[PDB]
């Protein structure tokens, strides 16, 4: 059986405009292991993106974050586009900072 | 049974790892790494009823063989056993597919 | 005031695009201080914690040397299980290992694990008793009967309850100022106007350790669960978590809502309410 | 510490 | 809102080349990166090519150093040039987009067979 990722995008502190920070995508509870996740801004992909090691939770599905530095404006739009056996397409999550 | 004599002597290597000194530390946990493709190596046997007690006594003369025997020389002889158990253990599992499919 | 140590081995294959593929990741509670990727140019365990570096070289190169024959018979498992379920040659398939110990508050044993699972699917298990097992199927009887007849059982018994125990007591001591913290969540609640008479109220608990957290809207003391949004506790990738839930208010009566938070860190369960 | 004993093939 | 429009799918042989093309209608100018996913039927969808209105390119792994992408920004048209085509490259190719606020577009699909026979 193959599980459908959850995802979420959020930063790890609370955004402040100008304020450098850290973007995330936390995926989880998704099999099999094989996923691509991008983070996007403005409607492009953002270059470097690192990521946790491999875990997987007590109903083996797995779980991972993938994060990136950066600073929070009024205008610039972010979001996380996650890919898996799952999707028909690639799903785009867009960052909410009040989320 | 030889695999109980190999279990006794992996539950022996396990408890002696604190209790060693630090230069014979890695000596144990290449003991312990031999020690379980041997169980697994024996019991595979076993599984596939290729019960020969002959090879089983060849795999404890050799392990026996390397302590006694000075520290930097065992180390090496540990790791060509190691990698010889698995060779034959990958080729019991394949033999243990086929059992299984008929 | 409890703890574990926790040992995750994913092995995934890839037929035509060489060998399998070894992910192995050790954890401390909630902490991750070791890993292994067989696809890594290193080659190694490294550390992924700063007190675990403190380690020697003969730790490092001993436990590099039990997780790469780990990752050969799990890998030598999924030529195993293919053949076991009459699969194609042609499929990727997952195996998975999971074991590790409890400590109580005493630090005196408490819990063993030893689970085993393919393609996400409970394969066997070790029971609580640490002396006998739980098989899935027929090819997971096949194990069990091997397994039985190999002591894995009385193996696994005399790790989990000496050496997992006595190893995490020293991670515990090592990494003291990290482990045996407990950071209290920092909480706060925000306003959304959804409409001119709805509103939507979140409840925000922020940077907390260990993870384990509850949150809770009650509107007049009734539990106001199934009409209330909770989202997964997530990292936020500096050691803390995260987590909030939200729940839809009519315009005005926003004093009648109540968050509460249970947490570790706090002495007294926190109550939370909307101030203008 | 992994286990050095107990981990055996499927 | 952002229609697409693509061409030049179709059977070629083993070793051989051909030229796919995408262009925006509607809205265009909102558009920043354009580029092709293709899939196989019962799979997802993998990334061939893509690039920004800056000119930022990505290649997927199997088809880097094969296959080349370019776009004229003037009329919001991507082409992509597929060199050395293997038979593993037969899949449905979709021309996608991102809008500057992250909203995703895909067009129709266009076949691809790499075939001898």
């Amino acid at each position: 059986i193959q599980r459908t990722p959850k995802i979420q995008v959020y930063s790890r502190h609370p955004a402040e405009n100008g304020k450098s920070n850290f973007l995330n995508c936390y995926v989880s509870g998704f099999h099999p292991s094989d996923i691509e996740v991008d983070l996007l801004k403005n409607g492009e992909r953002i270059e470097k993106v690192e990521h946790s090691d491999l875990s997987f939770s007590k109903d083996w599905s797995f779980y991972l974050l993938y994060y990136t530095e950066f600073t929070p404006t009024e205008k610039d739009e972010y979001a996380c586009r996650v890919n898996h056996v799952t999707l028909s397409q690639p799903k785009i999550v867009k960052w909410d900072r009040d989320m | 049974d030889p695999l109980k004599r190999l279990t006794e002597l992996a539950l022996e290597a396990l408890r002696d790892e604190p209790h060693v000194p630090p230069e014979d530390r890695p000596l144990v946990t290449l003991l312990q790494i031999a020690l379980n493709l041997a169980i697994n190596v024996v019991v595979n046997r076993r599984h596939l009823g290729r019960t020969d007690p002959e090879h089983d006594r060849k795999l404890l003369e050799e392990l026996e063989e390397i302590r006694k025997l000075p520290r930097e020389e065992a180390e090496k002889r540990l790791e060509e056993l190691i990698e010889r158990l698995e060779e034959e253990n990958e080729k019991l599992a394949e033999e243990e597919v086929k059992q299984f499919r008929s | 005031g409890s703890h574990s140590m926790r040992y995750f081995f994913t092995s995934v294959s890839r037929p035509g695009r060489g060998e399998p593929r070894f992910i192995a990741v050790g954890y401390v509670d909630d902490t991750q201080f070791v890993r292994f990727d067989s696809d890594a140019a290193s080659q190694r365990m490294e550390p992924r914690a700063p007190w675990i570096e403190q380690e020697g070289p003969e730790y490092w190169d001993g436990e590099t040397r039990k997780v790469k024959a780990h990752s050969q018979t799990h890998r030598v498992d999924l030529g195993t299980l293919r053949g076991y379920y009459n699969q194609s040659e042609a499929g990727s398939h997952t195996v998975q290992r999971m074991y590790g110990c409890d400590v109580g508050s005493d630090w005196r044993f408490l819990r063993g694990y030893h689970q085993y699972a393919y393609d996400g699917k409970d394969y066997i298990a070790l029971k609580e008793d640490l002396r006998s097992w739980t098989a899935a199927d027929m090819a997971a009887q096949t194990t069990k009967h091997k397994w039985e007849a190999a002591h894995v059982a009385e193996q696994l018994r005399a790790y989990l309850e000496g050496t997992c125990v006595e190893w995490l007591r020293r991670y515990l001591e090592n990494g003291k100022e990290t482990l045996q913290r407990t950071d209290a969540p920092k909480t706060h609640m925000t306003h959304h106007a959804v409409s001119d008479h709805e509103a939507t109220l979140r409840c925000w608990a922020l940077s907390f350790y260990p993870a384990e957290i509850t949150l809770t809207w009650q509107r007049d003391g009734e539990d106001q669960t199934q009409d209330t949004e909770l989202v997964e506790t997530r990292p936020a990738g500096d050691g803390t978590f995260q987590k909030w839930a939200a729940v839809v208010v009519p315009s005005g009566q926003e004093q009648r809502y109540t968050c509460h938070v249970q947490h570790e860190g706090l002495p007294k369960p926190l109550t939370l309410r909307w101030e203008p | 510490e992994l286990a050095g004993i107990g981990i055996l093939t499927v | 809102e952002v229609k697409l429009v693509e061409s030049g799918g179709g059977l070629v042989q083993p070793g051989g080349s051909l030229r796919l093309s995408c262009a925006a209608s509607g809205s265009i100018f909102s558009i920043n990166t354009m580029g092709w996913y293709r899939q196989t039927p019962g799979k997802q969808r993998d990334l061939v090519a893509d690039i920004s209105s800056g000119g930022s390119t990505k290649y997927g792994d199997s088809v880097k150093g094969r296959f080349t992408i370019s776009r004229d920004n003037t009329k919001n048209t991507v082409y992509l040039q597929m060199n050395s085509l293997k038979p593993e490259d037969t899949a449905v190719y979709y021309c996608y987009g991102l809008s500057y606020s992250n909203d995703d577009y895909w067009g129709q699909g266009t076949q691809v067979t790499v075939s001898s026979g």
